[PDB]
């Protein structure tokens, strides 16, 4: 029966679609969280520098920020691959049932 | 609530009045029954069963006769019209004497003392038929298929039943189950004609095949039954949390895949190309079968797979985690999906298991197909009967008046009380002469005498009357034959019912 | 016909925030928790009106008990207008259907 | 099977079981009986490395550790 | 055959978008749950006494001096404020993800089947 063969190709279809759009900004928000560090690295030192996780800008030493923000680089730096790991298998998984659709038809 | 001598007489009346009209419908010579309805429905039949349906039963004895009628019908589907004629006699004979001679019990045991003497006589009158000679089966078959009066393309395809049923004879249980019909699985072909209708080995698979799901034509590559237990295990033997978000789609549906890929390999290891997987399939289980380009056919029924488990005669996998070619795809096997007329027809053939063969049924229409198959249905049932006991017995009153004497001789011997039940039961045997003397339209009382005269020396060995020849005859000179199988069955069947209704004096709400 | 659709908006009207309640209803169980979970460790506030009202457990204890009860209360007002609006639009359905067919 | 005369009481329990002898010991003594309600049937290795399958490759190195 | 499936196709597409619209928006409500947890993360991370630039009002923001880390809100109840403990609020900052994710994620397979119900009508509408 091709129903679940048509059912699996629909679900894993929209599964893989997310890993493509996110991975690049994850490289960006990697690169930008390097840049925003370089952006505060622009002015050699300041107390009025802020890094924050919310509407609050909690006053922080840009140094600990350079760590935190290259850490924030490292945050989005990692998420590219776990998507690419998502991006890797899900592309094949949708065709798993599709491989079952067509062979049985070629059969 | 219905009880007592009424139900006693009611045990007579129902089975009686049932059996009464029906003996006229018995025999190749048979006197048909008309029906009318207040609905206007008109029925012309010699068929008790068909009659046994549209008739109404306001007595459970009349209702339970339908039950024991379907019993023989469950069994064969012919002789049901015959079985009812036996007990209906018995209670109408022994009881009113012997229940007013006061007992349920005596004739009950005498029903067995009746049941054996037949078997006794059966070991004489029934003489072996061989399945090696087709006609030696087919003459019974030709006699069995002309019972429903189509000898036309039924007969030649009855060889196919003489083959397919005989060639799906298998499965010795150690008391040897092998004798059988059911394993023969009919093919349905639009187009073709009963001429070119001929067995292929194993089971020819029409049912789920409207189109190839299994390649087109496969010779060596193994047709393979994958049976449930192809669902994933996300753990080693276990199943953990399933896909939820990003990497679970990866990780989990991968965890699902490995276990099945592990299941997959064992299929491909035995070299299939077509693989028929019944329910309990994973898309995981197919796609590596797709990775080996070995078609995995999913979500298809059980008997069909059992047909296919009879088609290449492989088994059904009882441990899908550890697989064998001995399990599924046995022998060399074959798989051939053929368009004959309209529909692609999977033929899984070259069967291991002792052969196996199914009746190829090709009608031009499905009608000219069906007319054959219905009489074919007689052969394939008589085939299994010849398979069951391959002792062809002389028809007509040959067995009747034989056992009657031997019962009354057993009356002379035993000279007990049950001598009277014998002479009551031995009286039941004369039905076939009476039935046939009716259906020929002759005088019974001479032929009753003359058949007792046939037993007086010949012992009615092959000599009954045959109303169809109308005269008392050797059934070797008429070639009239039945297996000891069908005889005792029909014989024993109503005997049980003759016990059954006699047991029942009471109905309670 | 508009008769089919006529009272369904008035219906889902009273149903709209009633649904919103039933999350608040669930979180009213949670604020009962998070009040019982707050011994005063960090301030407890009924936020009512654009003014922040400094509040207490016992001030909010009956309250969240009263809220949850009240957050069950806007259920029944819809349950009032539930079978008002769905039932009369159930009669209206045949009224102008055939007339417009006529 | 056989005959009604050879029908007999049997020392120890009546046991109908698919015979475990592939070469398994046919007789033992002082037997510790581990009766398995559960099948064994080759637990995989999905706990170790490489539980992820993007390829048929990943089935192999699981099959060694199992 | 065709026109009734021309008529019936209307609602199934909405049943698609009914489910399509709803599931997408609960991640937005989850954004604040990890946010406030993370806003409480770096809150406890640094100290009390850091300057807080907090929203004054649109086009503006106001500074401020943080004297409380462990003082942290949860929004539960109805219109209600529970200021919780740093770990308390985090726990509900955490846990409010958990229940909302359940109501959110359940919507996606129902999204497919409404289309599979619409797509089935599409065929029978075109066939």
């Amino acid at each position: 029966a091709f129903t679940e063969l048509q059912a699996k190709v629909i679900d894993t279809q929209q599964k893989v679609k997310l890993a493509d759009i996110q991975i690049e900004q994850l490289n960006r928000t990697k690169k930008h969280a390097h840049l925003t560090d370089t952006e505060i690295m622009t002015l050699v030192d300041e107390t009025n520098m802020y890094e924050g996780v919310g509407r609050m800008f909690i006053l922080q030493s840009k140094e600990a920020i350079h760590s935190q923000l290259l850490e924030k680089q490292k945050i989005a730096e990692e998420k590219i691959k776990e998507l690419e790991q998502k991006k890797s298998y899900l592309e094949r998984s949708v065709k798993e049932a599709e491989d079952n659709i067509r062979e049985m038809l070629m059969a | 609530r219905e009880s007592g001598r009424k139900v006693q007489s009611g045990n007579i009346n129902a089975a009686k009045t049932i059996a009464d009209i029906i003996r006229t419908c018995l025999g190749p010579k048979s006197m048909m029954k008309m029906l009318l309805d207040p609905m206007g429905g008109i029925v012309m039949t010699n068929d008790g069963n068909a009659i046994l349906r549209e008739i109404q039963v306001q007595h459970p004895a009349a209702k339970s006769m339908i039950e024991i009628s379907r019993t023989q019908d469950e069994e064969v589907g012919d002789g049901t019209t015959s079985v009812i004629i036996l007990a209906g006699e018995m209670l109408s004979v022994a009881e009113h004497f012997l229940e007013q001679q006061m007992h349920p019990t005596v004739v009950i045991s005498a029903y067995r003392k009746a049941l054996d003497d037949m078997i006794s006589t059966l070991k004489k009158i029934s003489i072996p038929v061989d399945i090696s000679d087709s006609d030696m089966m087919l003459n019974i078959i030709n006699s069995s298929i002309t019972t429903k009066a189509i000898s036309r393309w039924s007969s030649l395809a009855c060889n196919i039943a003489l083959d397919a049923v005989k060639m799906v004879q298998f499965e010795e249980n150690g008391r040897k189950e092998i004798d059988i019909k059911k394993y023969a699985r009919v093919e349905k072909i639009p187009g073709g004609i009963i001429e070119d209708s001929c067995v292929l080995r194993g089971v020819m698979i029409n049912k789920d095949v409207t189109h190839p799901r299994m390649r087109r034509y496969i010779k060596n590559p193994r047709i393979v039954l994958l049976d449930s237990s192809l669902e994933y295990k996300k753990g080693e033997s276990q199943t953990d949390i399933e896909i939820t978000r990003e990497e679970d789609f990866t990780r989990i549906l991968q965890m699902e895949e490995e276990y099945i890929q592990q299941l997959c390999e064992d299929i491909i290891q035995l070299k299939p190309d077509v693989v028929i997987t019944e329910k309990g399939i994973s898309d995981l289980a197919q796609h590596y079968l797709m990775r080996a380009n070995i078609t995995a056919i999913r979500r298809v029924r059980k008997t069909d797979n059992n047909r296919i488990a009879r088609a290449c005669g492989a088994r059904i996998v009882s441990r899908p985690e550890e697989l064998r070619e001995d399990d599924v795809g046995t022998g060399a096997g074959l798989l051939e999906i053929k368009k004959i007329g309209d529909e692609y027809f999977t033929f899984i053939t070259d069967c291991k298991d002792p052969k196996a063969c199914t009746i190829l049924l090709r009608g031009a229409s499905k009608e000219i197909l069906s007319e054959v198959e219905r009489n074919l249905q007689d052969a394939m049932q008589v085939c299994r009967n010849v398979l069951l006991d391959p002792q062809l017995v002389p028809g007509g009153g040959a067995s009747e008046m034989a056992v009657a004497h031997a019962l009354t001789e057993k009356s002379k011997a035993m000279t007990g009380v049950e001598q009277w039940p014998y002479r009551a039961v031995a009286q039941a045997l004369e039905v076939i002469p009476r039935t046939l003397i009716q259906n020929c339209g002759a005088s019974t009382i001479r032929l009753l005498t003359s058949l007792r005269a046939k037993h007086t020396q010949e012992n009615c060995e092959t000599w009954g009357v045959n109303g169809e020849t109308g005269t008392l005859v050797d059934m070797k000179e008429l070639g009239i034959w039945e297996p000891l199988a069908v005889k005792l069955q029909t014989y024993k069947t109503a005997v049980e019912t003759a016990v059954l209704l006699l047991r029942i004096d009471d109905i309670v709400s | 016909v508009e008769k089919y659709q006529q009272l369904q908006k008035d219906l889902s009207k009273s149903m709209s925030g009633r649904q919103k309640l039933e999350a608040q209803l669930t979180e009213n169980n949670i604020v009962k928790e998070e009040l019982a979970l707050l011994d005063g460790s960090n301030v407890v506030f009924k936020l009512l009106g654009p003014v922040l009202v400094k509040q207490e457990l016992g001030e909010a204890r009956a309250t969240v008990g009263k809220r949850l009860d009240y957050i069950t209360a806007e259920i029944k007002r819809y349950e009032s207008q539930l079978r008002d609006l769905e039932r009369q639009s159930e009669q209206q359905r045949e009224t102008l259907a055939q007339l417009q067919q006529e | 099977g056989r005959s009604q005369m050879e029908s007999m009481l049997i020392s120890g329990y009546a046991l109908n079981c698919v015979v475990g002898s592939q070469g398994m010991p046919k007789r033992i003594v002082n037997a510790k009986i581990a009766c398995l309600d559960f099948s064994l049937q080759k637990t995989k290795m999905k706990l170790g490395v490489q539980v992820v399958i993007t390829d048929p490759e990943k089935l192999d190195q699981i099959r060694q550790r199992e | 055959n065709l026109p009734q499936l021309e008529m019936l196709k209307n609602q199934l597409d909405q049943e698609v978008e009914f489910l399509s619209t709803s599931i997408a928006q609960l991640k937005v409500v989850q954004t604040k749950y990890v946010e406030a947890k993370d806003c409480l993360n770096v809150l406890n991370k640094s100290n009390e006494g850091k300057e807080l630039l907090v929203p004054l009002t649109s086009s503006m923001y106001v500074p401020g001096k943080l004297h409380d880390v462990e003082h942290v809100l949860i929004d539960v109840g109805t219109g209600y404020y529970v200021e919780k403990t740093a770990e308390d609020a985090k726990d509900f900052f955490k846990r409010k993800i958990d229940f909302l994710t359940k109501q959110m994620e359940k919507i996606q397979p129902a999204l497919q089947e409404k289309h599979a119900m619409k797509q089935a009508v599409m065929e029978m509408m075109s066939q």
